[PDB]
C-alpha cells in the first residue's frame, strides 16, 4: 500500500530518477489536496456509524434482501451486511487520506470478488449500497470532497463488479 | 511517508485516525512546501554534489581507488557514484516524504550483506554519505541543512 | 559529455507505465512492513489493553467478534488480562480454547483445515512440513481441539517468536522451503472465501517403505 | 436441536458421546410429543398471541410510539409485529428442537448490532417477548408452560 | 453441521414460515427414530477400538497392504490407517445420531480425496476397508441401526472414492 | 530425505529383504566415494560465502536485474538474492554429500517454482546464476570432485527450469 | 543414516556440516568395513538366529504362546517369527546406515499404537528383541556383538 | 480483440449508454496518434526481418542457449526462434496500431506459459529477446513510436514474467 | 545448562585467566570417565522404563501412599507420579553424561519443591523412590557407575528435600 | 561443548541420547587428548602471538592507533591488547569445549552494540582476530592449525 506521495517516490525509484516537474506537481497537487482531505475525514469519521444507517436504509430495507430467503435475513447476516459497509467506508476513507487507490487493491479488492461468490451474497446488491453510500457520504463531506470520495466508491464497486 | 504510517496504525487498531494523526498530517502538508523547496535544491545540484563528495571521500581514503583497491578503475570510480547518485536519490525522496521511510525502504536493508557480498567497505560508504551531507549543508539555509541532515544522519548510523 | 556514473545508474529503455506499475510491487509485499505489531508493554493504560485485545480478537479470529456473538464471552479474559493476572499468551490461549473459535474455525473444517487455520492464526505461518501436520493430526484426535491450541501456543516456537506480551501476527518466513508460498495463500484470502485445503499435506519425495 | 451442539461438544473434545448426553437426548426423543404439540399450539394463535402482547407493550412503554420515537410511523409498528412474529417463530423452532440452538443461530448473534443499526432499544424487545412470555403461559398448559416460559426467560434474559 | 430437526428448520426458515404438517410428520420420524440410533450410537462408542480391530483384521490385515512395499507397512503408516479409521467411525456415528452425512461432508470429504492422492493411500484398500467396518458394525449393532451405520459408511466411502 | 545408504536401505525394504551382494557392493562405492565427497564438502564449505561473490559478479552483476527497478535492485533484493544463492549452495553440498538428490526436492525444490513465480524472480536468471556457481566449484574443487556438485546443482536447476 | 542424520542437525541451524560431524562421516565411510561386515553375518545367520530367539522367548514368556495369549497356535507364533525378522533387518538395516532413523521411521514411530491395535503384549515383544539381542551376541566378537547391541538395545528401550 | 476506437464503444455500451463528450475525446485523441500509429507500422513491416535479425543479433546469438545442447541448438528450434520473434513483432505491431493491447494477451498471451514451461524454453531469454526486439526498433521508428511499441511489447514480456 | 568442560571454563573464566593445569588436570578426568558415563548413559536408557518399573514397585507400590487416602491414588495422580520419576531418571542420566548438576539445578530443582508443597505431594515419598530408582540402576549400571548416578541422584533428593 | 548440545537436543525431544549421539560423544572424549594439547599451545605462546598480531595490525591499520583512533595512546592501545587477550582466551574455551558456545556466549552477543559504544571499528577487531589466526597458525601444527582455524573463522565472522 503506498499514498500519492510514497507511490511518486516508488514510480520515480523504478526508472532511477530523481523527482522532476511532474514529480513535485503532482506533490504540490497532493499538498493542496491534503486540507480538503483532512477535512473531509474528520467529517467522515464524524458520522461512520450513523452514515452507513442511512446508507442502507433507502439502499437495503423493506426489500427482497432483508426478508427470509434473501441474503440479509438473519442477525448474523445483516450485522456482516453493515460491517462490510462500515469496513468499505473506513477503508475508503483510507484511501482517500492516502489519495491512491493502492489500499483497495490489496486490502479490500484482494480475494473479496470470489469470497462474496463462495458466500453467495448479492454482488449486484452490494454495488447498488456502495452507491446508495456514495450519495450519503457525498451530501455530509461537500462537492469536491464527495466527488474524491465517490471516485473511491466507484473503484470498490468496479473491483467488486 | 507520515500518511501512510498514520493509515497502518488506524487500520491495525481498526479505527479511524484520531483527531491527533489528523493534525500531523495536516502540519505534514503544510510543511510539504519547504520539503519540496529542499528536494528541489538537493536535485538541482546533484551532479556536482555527488563531484565533489566522491573528490572528498577519495581524499580521505585513497586507498579504495588506488590500485588493488574496490573503485581502482575508471568503471569502479562510476559504480562509486552511482552508488552515491542512488544513496542521495534516496535522500531526496526521505525529504519529500518526511520521513526516512523510503530510503530504509530501497536502500538501507540488508545493504550491510550487499556491501559484504561485494568487498565494499561499508565504513567508507557510511564516510562518503557523511561527505554528500557536509557538501549539500554547504550550499542550504541552516534550517534546510538540519533538515536535511537528519535524514543523511539517519543514512549514516544506519550504515555504520 | 555525461558523467560515467550517471550512464551506469541510468536505467536502459523508457520504462513505460505498465512495467513502472508492475515493478512497484515486486516482491514480497509491502504489509510485511505495513503491519502493526501488538506487545502489552504495561496493563496502566487501559485503552491500549483494549486495543491489544481487539488486535487478539482481529488475529485469532481474523475479524472483530462483533457479527458472530451474543455478547462478549471473553469478558472474564478481557478482566484477568487487564488485572496483569495473565500474560498475553494466556488470553491468546483462551480465545483459542474458546467454544466461539471451535464454532468458527473447528466445526466448519476437516482436522487437516483445522490444523492450517491454528498455524495461520497462532504461529503466524503455514505448517512446516508433513512431521508438524502428523504431530498435530495425533493431538486432535487423541485429544480434540483445546490440546491442539494448547500445545501451538505452548511449544518453544511461539515464545520465540511471539512471547508471552505479543499479539500473534501473519509471518513472512523464509525457511523451511514453500512455507512461504503456503503461508501466502493462506493470508492472501478472507475468512471463509473458499474451502478447499491449502496445504492439504506434503507429498514426500521418497516413500518409506 | 440438543443432539447438534452435543455432537459438536463430543467432536471438540474428540471423544464418543457420553452416557449423560446420550440419556439427555434419549429424554428429549421420548418427550418430544409435548414438544411437537407446543410447536402447534404456537403456530396456531400467532395471531392473538402477538396482538396482545403488542398491546400491552405499547401501553406499558408509550415511548416505542410516541412522538419522535422508532415505531412513530403506523407502519413502523407493523415493523415492530413483524419483530415479535420474527421471534415467536424462533421460540417455536427452540421449543420443537428442545434446545436453543435455532434462537440464538437466527435471530440472536449480532441483534445488539441490529438494533444500533435500526435505533431500536434492545430493552423494548426484551419487554416484547417477556410479554409473549406472559401471554403464552396464558394461554398455554402449566406443564407445557413451564417449558415454554423458560425459552422465553432464555431468550429474554440472553437478548437482554 | 446441522441434524435432521434442524434441517427441517432450515427448510422452514428459508421459506421464513411456520412448521407445518409436510415438516410435522418428518419431524415425528426422526422422534420415532430416536431410541433406535442412540442405543446403536452407545453400543457403538461401547466397543470403539474393537470394530476398527476386526474389521482391519479380515480386510487390510495379512495381506500386501501391510506387508513391505504396501501403504499399510511399517508401524507409523499402520497408526495412521487405524486413527483414519477411528476418524470414520466417529464421523459416522455422529452422521448416524445427528441423522444426516452432512457432517462427513463438513468434516470428513472436504479434501480427504485430495489429500490421500497427495499422500499416496490407495483409495479402494481404504474403501474396502471401510465397507469391512461397516460390516462389523451392522453385525455389532443389529440389521436396522447396522442399516444407518451402512448408509453413512456407504456415503464416506463413495465420496472418498 | 534421502542418502546413498538410506537409498540402498530403502531399495531393500520396499520388497522386504535383507542387503544383498549389489547392495553391499553400492554401500562400498558410496564409502569409497565418501572421502572425496567429505573433502569437497569441507572446501566448499571454507570457500561458500566466496564463491557466490563471482558468481553473481560474473553472471548477475552490472546487468538489467541490478538497475534501478530490476528485481535485485533495492537491497534488501541484493541480500535476498545473495541468501538465496547460499541456501542453494548449502543444499547442493547437502545432497552431494548425502549422494542422492533427494534433499533438494524436498526441501529447496518444494514450493521454488511457484515461490520465484508469484515473486515474479527471473527463472531463468537464477539458473545462469547457479550455473556460475556450478562452474566456479568446478574450478575449485577439482574436475572428479566437481562433477558431483555440478550434477546436483544441475539437478536443482532442472527442478527450477 | 549417520550422513542423513548430520544433514537434518546443520540444517536445522541453516549452516553447514561442521568440521566434527565431517570427521564424524569421514570414519564412518572408513571404518564401513566392519559394519557390513556385521550386516553380513547378521543376515547370514538369520534363520537360526530369529529360531533360537523365539524358542528361548517361547519358555521365557509363555503366556504368549499359552491359551488366550496372543500366539496361541503355529499360526501366531508365525507372526511373532515375521515381526522378529522385521526387527531383526531393521537392526541391520541400522548397523549399514550407522544410525538410528531408519529403524526408527520404519518400525519404531507409533508402534505402542500398533500393538494396542493388535492386542500384542509390547513388553513380550522386547523380550523378544532381548532374545534376538543375546543369541546375535552369541554369533559374534565383542566388539561387533556390541556394535550390534547398541541398535538392539535402542530398539528395546523405544518399544518398552 | 479490442482497440483504442471500440474500447470507447464497450465502455460506453457496459452501462448502455450513448457515446458522450468523453468518450468523443478519447475517439479524437485516438484518431490523432493514428498518423504516427500507421507510420510506425508501415516502417517496422518494412524492416521486420532486419528488426528481428539484429535484436537476435545483440540478445541470443553467441550464447549458451545457441551452443550445442542450448534450446537455440538443432537449426529447426532455430527458425523456431525466428517464427516466435517474428510473432511476438508482428502481433506488437498489430496491438499499437490497434491502440488496446488486447490482442496480445488474446493472441499471444494465451496459453504461452504453459508452452514454454512444457517446452522448457528460457522465458527470460525470450523477455531479454523481446526487450532487444523493442530497443531495435525503438531506435528506427523515433521516439513516440517506439514509446507505444515499447509499451505494448513490455505488456507482453509482463505477461511473460 | 553446564556441564565439566563448561564448568571448568566458566569457573576460569570468573576470575578472567586461561586453563590452568588444575583445569586441564579436570578435563583429563572428564575425558578418561566419558566412557564410562556412555556406556552408563546408553544401558540406562536402554532399561529406563523397567527401572522406574521396579523403583515404583519396590518403593511405592502396596503401601500407604497407594492405597485411598495417599498421594499416589487414582491412575491420574499414579500417571503424574510416574512421569515425574521418569524425568528425574532421565534428567539425573543427563547430569551423569555432561558430568556436572547444572541441569538439575535448573531444569529439575527450581519450583519443583514449592510446586509440591502447594500440590501436598510427600516428598519424603519421593525421595525413597529416587533412593529405590539410585539402587535399581546401580543394579543395572554396576558399582562404578551407580556411584556418580547416585550421587547425581542424592543431589536431586537433597535440593527436593 | 558438544555432549551440552546433545543433552540440550535430545532434552527437546524428550528422549534420551541416540546411540549415533552417545559414539559422537565418545569420539569428542577421545579426541579430548588432541583438544588439550591445542589449548595448552595456544596458552603457552599467547602473550607473543597478541603482541605480533597487534602490531601486524597496527601495520595494518595505522588509524586506530593514529591520533584521533579508538587506541591513541599507550594506555589506549594496552586495553586494545587486553582485549585480544580476552579473544585468544575466548579461542582456548572454544577449542577445549569443541564448540564455539563459549565464545558466543562470553564475548559475541552483543559484542556490535558494545563496540559501536565504545566507538570501535568492528572491522578492525575482526582484522586483529585474522593476524592473531595467521600468528597461531604458523607456530602450530598443520592439524592443529585446521582445528583452531574453526574457532578463528567463527570468531571472526562474527565481527564480520
Ligand atoms: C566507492 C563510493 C565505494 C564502492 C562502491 C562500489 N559499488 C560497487 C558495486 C555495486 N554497488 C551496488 C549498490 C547498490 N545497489 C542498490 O540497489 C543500491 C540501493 C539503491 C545500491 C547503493 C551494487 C548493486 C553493485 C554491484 C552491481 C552493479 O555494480 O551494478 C562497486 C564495484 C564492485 C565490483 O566488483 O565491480 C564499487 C567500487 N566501493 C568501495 O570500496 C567504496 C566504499
Ligand atoms: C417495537 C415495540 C420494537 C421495534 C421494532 C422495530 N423493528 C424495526 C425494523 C427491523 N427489525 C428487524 C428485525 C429482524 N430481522 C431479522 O432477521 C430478525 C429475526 C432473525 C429480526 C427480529 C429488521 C430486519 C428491521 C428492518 C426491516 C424490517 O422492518 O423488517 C423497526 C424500524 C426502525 C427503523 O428506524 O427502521 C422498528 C420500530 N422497535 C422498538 O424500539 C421496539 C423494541
Ligand atoms: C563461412 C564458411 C560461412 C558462414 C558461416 C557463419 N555462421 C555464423 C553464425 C552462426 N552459424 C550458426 C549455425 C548453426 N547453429 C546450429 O545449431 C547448427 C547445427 C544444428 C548450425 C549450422 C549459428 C546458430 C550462428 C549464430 C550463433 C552462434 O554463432 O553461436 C557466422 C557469423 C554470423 C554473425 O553475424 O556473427 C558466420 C560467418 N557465413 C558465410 O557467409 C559463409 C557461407
Ligand atoms: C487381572 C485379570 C488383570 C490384572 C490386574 C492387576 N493389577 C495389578 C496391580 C495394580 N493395579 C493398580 C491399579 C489401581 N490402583 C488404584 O488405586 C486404582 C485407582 C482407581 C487403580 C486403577 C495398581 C496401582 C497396581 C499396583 C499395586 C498397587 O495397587 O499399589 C496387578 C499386579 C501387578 C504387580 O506387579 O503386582 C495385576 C495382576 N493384570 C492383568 O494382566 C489382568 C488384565
Ligand atoms: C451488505 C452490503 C451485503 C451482505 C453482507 C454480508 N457479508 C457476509 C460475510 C462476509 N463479508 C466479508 C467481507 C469482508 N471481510 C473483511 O474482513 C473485509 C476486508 C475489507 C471484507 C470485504 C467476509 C470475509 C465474510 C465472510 C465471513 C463473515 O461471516 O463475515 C455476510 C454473511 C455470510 C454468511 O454466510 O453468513 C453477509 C450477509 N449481504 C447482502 O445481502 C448485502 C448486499
Ligand atoms: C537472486 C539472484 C534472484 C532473486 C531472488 C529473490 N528471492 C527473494 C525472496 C525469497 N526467496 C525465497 C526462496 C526460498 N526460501 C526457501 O526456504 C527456499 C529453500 C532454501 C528458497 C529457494 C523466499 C521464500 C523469499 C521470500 C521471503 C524472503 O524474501 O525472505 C527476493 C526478495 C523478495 C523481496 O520482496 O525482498 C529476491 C530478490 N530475484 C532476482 O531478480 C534474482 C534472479
Ligand atoms: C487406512 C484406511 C489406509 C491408509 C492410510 C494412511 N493415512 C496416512 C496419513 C494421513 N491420513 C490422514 C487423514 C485424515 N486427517 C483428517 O483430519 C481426516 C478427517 C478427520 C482424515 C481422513 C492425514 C491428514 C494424514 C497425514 C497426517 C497423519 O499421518 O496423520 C498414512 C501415512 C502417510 C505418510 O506416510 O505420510 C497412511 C498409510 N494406509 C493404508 O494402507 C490404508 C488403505
Ligand atoms: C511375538 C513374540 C509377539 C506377538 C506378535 C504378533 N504380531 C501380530 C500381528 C502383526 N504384527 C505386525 C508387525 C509389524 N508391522 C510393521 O510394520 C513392523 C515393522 C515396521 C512390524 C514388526 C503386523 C504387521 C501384524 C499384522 C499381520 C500382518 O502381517 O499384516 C500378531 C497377530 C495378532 C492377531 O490377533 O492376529 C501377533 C500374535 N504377539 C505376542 O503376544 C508376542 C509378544
Ligand atoms: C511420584 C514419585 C510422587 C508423586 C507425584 C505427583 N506429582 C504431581 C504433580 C506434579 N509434579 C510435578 C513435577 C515436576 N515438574 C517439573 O518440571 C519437574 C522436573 C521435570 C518435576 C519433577 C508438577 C509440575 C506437577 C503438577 C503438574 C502436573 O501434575 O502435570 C502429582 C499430582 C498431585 C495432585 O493432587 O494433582 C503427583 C501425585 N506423588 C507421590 O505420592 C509420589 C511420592
Amino acid at each position: 500500500m503506498q499514498d500519492a506521495i510514497t507511490a511518486v517516490i516508488n514510480s520515480a525509484d523504478v526508472q532511477g530518477k530523481y523527482l522532476d516537474g511532474a514529480a513535485m506537481d503532482k506533490l504540490k497537487s497532493y499538498f493542496a489536496s491534503g486540507e480538503l482531505r483532512v477535512r473531509a475525514a474528520s467529517v467522515i469519521s464524524a458520522n461512520a456509524a450513523t452514515i452507513v444507517k442511512e446508507a442502507v436504509a433507502k439502499s437495503l430495507l423493506y426489500s427482497d434482501v432483508t426478508r427470509p430467503g434473501g441474503n440479509m435475513y438473519t442477525t448474523r447476516r445483516y450485522a456482516a451486511c453493515i460491517r462490510d459497509l462500515d469496513y468499505y467506508l473506513r477503508y475508503a476513507t483510507y484511501a482517500m487520506l492516502a489519495g491512491d487507490a493502492s489500499i483497495l487493491d490489496e486490502r479490500v479488492l484482494n480475494g473479496l470478488k470470489e469470497t462474496y461468490n463462495s458466500l453467495g451474497v448479492p454482488i449486484s446488491s452490494t454495488v447498488q449500497a456502495i452507491q446508495a453510500i456514495k450519495e450519503v457520504t457525498a451530501s455530509l463531506v461537500g462537492a469536491d470532497a464527495g466527488k474524491e470520495m465517490g471516485v473511491y466508491l466507484d473503484y470498490i464497486c468496479s473491483g467488486l463488479s | 511517508s507520515i500518511v501512510t504510517k498514520s493509515i497502518v496504525n488506524a487500520d491495525a487498531e481498526a479505527r479511524y485516525l484520531s483527531p491527533g494523526e489528523l493534525d500531523r498530517i495536516k502540519a505534514f502538508v503544510t510543511g510539504g512546501a519547504a520539503r519540496l523547496r529542499i528536494a528541489e535544491t538537493l536535485t538541482g545540484s546533484r551532479e556536482t554534489i555527488v563531484k565533489q563528495a566522491g573528490d572528498r571521500l577519495f581524499q580521505k581514503r585513497p586507498d579504495i581507488v588506488s590500485p588493488g583497491g574496490n573503485a581502482y578503475g575508471e568503471e569502479m570510480t562510476a559504480t562509486c557514484l552511482r552508488d552515491m547518485d542512488y544513496y542521495l536519490r534516496l535522500v531526496t525522496y526521505g525529504v519529500v516524504s518526511g520521513d526516512v521511510t523510503p530510503i530504509e525502504e530501497i536502500g538501507l536493508v540488508g545493504v550491510r550483506e550487499m556491501y559484504r557480498s561485494l568487498g565494499t567497505p561499508i565504513e567508507a560508504v557510511a564516510q562518503s554519505v557523511r561527505e554528500m551531507k557536509e557538501v549539500a549543508s554547504g550550499l542550504m539555509s541552516s534550517d534546510d541543512a538540519a533538515e536535511a541532515s537528519a535524514y543523511f544522519d539517519f543514512v549514516i548510523g544506519k550504515m555504520s | 559529455v555525461t558523467p560515467r556514473f550517471v550512464e551506469l545508474g541510468q536505467v536502459s529503455a523508457i520504462r513505460t507505465e505498465p512495467e513502472i506499475a508492475y515493478r512497484s510491487n515486486q516482491g514480497v509485499t509491502r504489509q510485511r512492513q505495513q503491519t502493526k505489531v501488538f506487545k502489552l508493554v504495561s496493563t496502566y493504560d487501559k485503552v491500549a489493553v483494549k486495543n491489544a485485545i481487539r488486535a487478539a480478537y482481529r488475529q485469532v479470529f481474523e475479524r472483530d467478534l462483533e457479527p458472530y456473538i451474543i455478547n462478549s464471552e471473553f469478558t472474564a479474559l478481557e478482566s484477568k488480562l487487564s488485572n496483569n493476572e495473565i500474560n498475553v499468551k494466556e488470553f491468546i490461549e483462551g480465545l483459542g480454547t474458546s467454544e466461539l473459535y471451535m464454532k468458527e474455525f473447528y466445526a466448519p473444517y476437516p482436522n487437516t483445515k483445522v490444523i492450517e487455520m491454528g498455524t495461520k492464526h497462532f504461529l503466524g505461518r503455514a505448517p512446516l512440513n508433513q512431521k508438524e501436520i502428523q504431530q498435530y493430526n495425533q493431538i486432535l484426535a487423541s485429544q480434540g481441539l483445546k490440546a491442539f491450541i494448547g500445545a501451538m501456543v505452548n511449544g518453544m516456537e511461539y515464545l520465540q517468536t511471539f512471547g508471552e506480551d505479543t499479539v500473534p501476527y501473519r509471518r513472512f518466513p523464509t525457511l523451511p522451503a514453500a512455507n512461504f508460498p503456503n503461508t501466502e495463500r493462506l493470508y492472501n484470502k478472507l475468512t471463509k472465501q473458499d474451502k478447499e485445503l491449502v496445504v492439504p499435506s506434503f507429498t514426500p519425495v521418497v516413500k518409506v517403505g
